[PDB]
């Protein structure tokens, strides 16, 4: 465009060589992974369903990004991004099964279920707490198979200890309770004293549709406006934008098998 | 051009930590190698290709040319294919041949050679060396059942290696864009091939999906040999091309060349130019070729006081001119650096050493053959492995002795230089040579029946007894 | 550049006070070599590979470029790929002969260079000796039971001699960057091969946590010889490449003619320049490509007492030009300049006699034959250390009598100089040479069946009796 | 552009992940002599 200085955009999600104050990027330094790349949660724990059509729902993002961003300050960003984009979509997926959070459009969860059956436990970190949340699945008929842990939580974890063997109950080098494997979730929303243990095969997922990437250069983006308010068109402005999708499918086989911990 | 030939990720070397069945089992890794491929060594190898078929970059960069009423006048030289040809027929213009002191060994070698034709086969893989730097070959066992030897292009197959300094070769494949020519949609959905040590497993991607492996129908098949049959060539320790490393200044060329074609289309050759204050009709003007005398009169300008004087006319020639002296000196440069830095010969500033020619080669290609014996090397470093997997196969079929051996074969490389044969005749025959008569007769065309003339011969002879 | 190849802490020689056991009791001073090599040593041989690989300088320093309108014009000539393949393949282009009195260690000699194919080996090494000024190579004895000899890269190998005037090898070490293709994380681990006279030590390190050695799986490995298996071999006294001491003359050469591309790219070739007050209709103009005259009409200009007087047009071409003959003079004498150091013959300024292309190859590689000679001992000298190796593998294992000795193996040197069978068999018949029929056939490639020529010249005799 | 979301914002085939089919075809006629036509009609 003929602005000469740099574009505001609304809302201000493309990516820029040139800051709001004028800085220019340039040669500009690789950014580096200074923590590693999450993984969905609910695909570890849950069995996998072979699947076409049939319940599943799309994800979807886009990022825009302008050209001389592309040359200039990072060339091979959409390489180093699509493992960050698959990570959203694993934390979004998670979120939604597990926690009942970010408007779930399943009428199905692991928070539902559990809140429908009342199988919660009120009480702190405990042998006893350990083993009673247990029993309210082997009370069903139901094994634990794993637990559901703020990682957060492994400093009230140690300090339990068998009374009979006189022994950590947790070993936090394998990190496993009572030798069950303990998963650990990186989302704000699982609170600090909060343990979530079931039979994650009563837990189905299907996925129809596994991540789509097309990269575009002339589509217009009705969902960002100029500062003027007209739509960015990604050729005339010369930008560049990512489309990523994908299908997913949850299932719940019996809401029973989940029980929860959580503090009095 | 730059950013994809001499990029650090293009031209590596694909090596795998674990087992066959460690990446087998994991099949992602191998979608992840794929996608390596496509993103950094295939745009590459597609750009040397061009080059080949002549489709440099000054044709298709039209993005700065102008054409609101001059001509376009965009070039191409080749001089890829005039050096990638000339260096693979001087390589393999001559077949190789084979020695064997087991006679049953060599003439299984020599059937299965037959059979593929393989002077053809190994001439293509010369010239794809040539082009690309590295070359694939596929054999398998056909369902006719014969063991059949196909060329495996470069932009499709890749090979992926062990990680010990020992580098066998785990894995490879070969994928595939699968499309109508209506080009009605969805262009990339590739086929892929994967080779492992026992058999072929077939998947189907799309690039879309980011290349999850499907498995296709029959996807599943085994192959008799007992290692990974697709076996990679490489023209040199780095697998680089032959013209890759000129290129830039085949652009050079291209990009001065098309500068004096803009010269000398948009410029007049020259004109009658004509100055000072005076008519002229332009119906008169068009008398100009076929005028004789030229006369000017200056207009005479009256001052108020009476005087008067006389404006300057004037008339002459002028024509365009442009530095003939630096520009062909620098495209010389250009062309001789291109033939020096490929040990082409330079046919421009070239001279015939009197009238015999192999020796005066030999001089001159002295740079070539250089080259060209480390690259002789590796080619039977590979021929090695082809014959490996030619023995397991007959094993296997019992079509030869388990007591057999291969790798004792002698593998006779010569160059596809000049040769005189009247000259090798008398220093056959001087020396003590012999020589039949029906082959001695066949080697002059002269002889309209080279078989009939020997009756000819023998009935002069019966009545010289007479 | 400068800073890098012609630092006094690049190329220095690594020695150690202490014995094999004084160093491996205490692994961290092997930290601390592998540390300088990192910093020093290793920058060098990453920019005389770069050179060999043909990306100098002039492609990689981007950042002084211009680019807003102008094209970018940067330029490589690849002067090092053609030296280095021309000195290596005239040392090396023709394979080392082995001679020995005793055929039993002669045919052992022969036997491992077969398995290992130590031909297209020995060119590799010669190689590596000519872009890095060193190489090495590491022998060990396979999982197969079977001695093998692989080449080790120079940008990850070294050695660390004894301090003594003898400068018996201590250790050596190999480092290799351990990734998946699709990390690019900030822990950069290296694993660590430490080679003793006794067997391997192998270790993990990252430069993160200060290369502390950390023992690994299998952390010890034993190997069956008494020495350290790596080998070094040495280009000259000082270890130096063979166009490292030219690259300043390379760059200037590529800035020449990236300046001169700049010229032609952005100068008009020649322009009709048209001075004067005057009306140009720029529709008009549009002809000028066909126009036969130009009338050019003056202003006339009148002054308030009447007077009248012309303004001055005027017309002409006008053409670029630049200083051919100082600059030709002056890119012809880096151009032999770099041959002239480098002892490469100078194509662009040579001249041929005759036919008897090895005679005056030899008068004009004199220059190149004296270092060569001094490579070939220094090669020899490591060749020697190699038997010990191998005779010290063949004994332990007792596949060879505890008598046999193999400093007495002889090695023969001959140059790749050009060569003429003609003239050879005429040489060589010519005072009294001997030679079997199918042999002499197998020289000439007119011979379509070299052996069934001979049954056929049997008929022929045969009939002759009658 | 012919066609309009429910909030009257046109229809984006990329922000949407739609796919379209256009079919085109020139095509040219010509009655050479009016006179060489004639019709029966019901009275």
């Amino acid at each position: 465009s003929n602005n000469v200085k740099p574009q505001v955009f609304n809302p201000d999600n493309v990516m820029m060589h040139e800051k709001k104050d004028g800085t220019l990027m340039n040669e500009f330094t690789t950014p580096i992974l200074q923590e590693v790349m999450e993984n969905s949660k609910i695909m570890q724990l849950g069995k996998y369903e072979p699947m076409e059509g049939t319940r599943a729902f799309k994800l979807g993002v886009i990022l825009p990004v302008t050209k001389e961003f592309l040359n200039y300050t990072y060339s091979q960003f959409f390489e180093e991004m699509k493992p960050m984009i698959a990570e959203a979509f694993y934390k979004k997926f998670d979120e939604a099964g597990i926690l009942n959070q970010g408007n779930n459009p399943f009428g199905k969860s692991i928070a539902q279920s559990i809140e429908k059956t009342n199988k919660v436990i009120k009480g702190d970190f405990t042998q006893d707490n350990i083993i009673d949340l247990e029993a309210l699945l082997e009370d069903d008929e139901l094994e634990a198979n794993a637990f559901i842990s703020k990682t957060q939580n492994r400093s009230l974890l140690r300090k339990i200890v068998d009374p009979e063997t006189k022994e950590r109950i947790y070993d936090r080098n394998s990190d496993s309770l009572d030798g069950l494997p303990v998963v650990n979730l990186k989302s704000s929303n699982l609170k600090r004293g909060e343990l979530i243990t079931g039979d994650f095969d009563k837990l189905i997922y299907g996925i129809p549709q596994l991540i789509e990437y097309k990269i575009d250069e002339t589509a217009q983006l009705s969902t960002v406006k100029n500062e003027d308010g007209t739509p960015v068109n990604l050729f005339e402005q010369d930008m560049v934008a990512l489309r990523a999708t994908m299908h997913v499918a949850l299932h719940i086989a019996d809401d029973k098998a989940f029980a929860k911990l959580v503090p009095a | 051009n730059i950013n994809y030939l001499f990029n650090d990720e293009a031209n590596v070397v694909y090596t795998y930590d674990g087992t066959e069945s460690d990446l087998l089992q994991n099949v992602n890794e191998v979608s992840k190698y794929i996608e390596h491929h496509m993103d950094y060594q295939r745009p590459r190898l597609k750009v040397l290709s061009d080059y080949y078929e002549g489709k440099t970059k000054n044709l298709v960069e039209l993005t700065r040319r102008k054409e609101e009423y001059m001509a376009d006048n965009r070039v191409a030289h080749d001089y890829a294919s005039y050096i990638s040809d000339f260096i693979n027929g001087y390589f393999l213009g001559n077949p190789i041949q084979y020695q064997d002191d087991d006679k049953d060994v060599l003439e299984a070698i020599e059937a299965f050679n037959d059979l593929n034709d393989v002077e053809s086969h190994n001439r293509s893989l010369g010239l794809d060396l040539s082009i690309y730097g590295k070359a694939y070959e596929l054999m398998i066992r056909n369902q006719d059942d014969e063991t059949r030897l196909y060329k495996s292009d470069a932009m499709s197959t890749f090979i992926i290696y062990d990680n010990t300094v020992e580098r066998n070769s785990i894995a490879g494949v070969r994928y595939l864009r699968t499309k109508p020519i209506d080009k009605t949609d969805e262009d990339e959905v590739f086929t892929v091939d994967l080779f492992t040590s026992h058999g072929v497993y077939r998947y189907l991607t799309n690039r879309t999906n980011g290349l999850k492996l499907t498995p296709r129908e029959n996807s599943f098949e085994s192959h008799s040999f007992e290692r990974m049959p697709i076996t990679e060539f490489s023209n040199n320790e780095r697998r680089k091309g032959d013209y890759e490393k000129v290129i830039t200044l085949i652009d050079l060329y291209d990009n001065a060349e098309s500068d004096t074609a803009n010269y000398m289309s948009d410029l007049n050759d020259a004109m009658l130019l004509i100055k000072g204050n005076l008519n002229l009709d332009p119906v008169e003007v068009r008398k100009q070729k076929e005028a004789n005398v030229l006369f000017l009169e200056p207009t005479v300008y009256v001052d108020a006081e009476g005087r008067e004087t006389e404006g300057s006319v004037d008339g002459g020639y002028i024509y365009k001119q442009y530095d003939v002296q630096g520009t062909e000196a620098y495209k010389d440069r250009l062309n001789s650096d291109i033939h020096m830095f490929t040990n082409t010969p330079n046919m421009k500033d070239d001279n015939f050493s009197g009238t015999q020619s192999g020796e005066a080669m030999k001089y001159k290609l002295f740079g070539l053959e250089q080259r060209t014996k480390t690259k002789e090397g590796l080619f039977t470093k590979g021929l090695r492995r082809r014959a490996k997997l030619l023995e397991t196969i007959l094993k296997n079929t019992r079509s030869i002795d388990a007591n057999k051996d291969f790798n004792t074969v002698r593998y006779v490389y010569n160059r596809n230089l000049p040769k005189s044969l009247i000259e090798e005749l008398k220093a056959y025959i001087d020396s003590g040579g012999k020589i039949s008569q029906t082959t001695l007769m066949s080697l002059f065309s002269f002889f309209q029946d080279p078989e009939l003339e020997v009756k000819k011969i023998e009935e002069d002879e019966k009545e010289s007894i007479k």
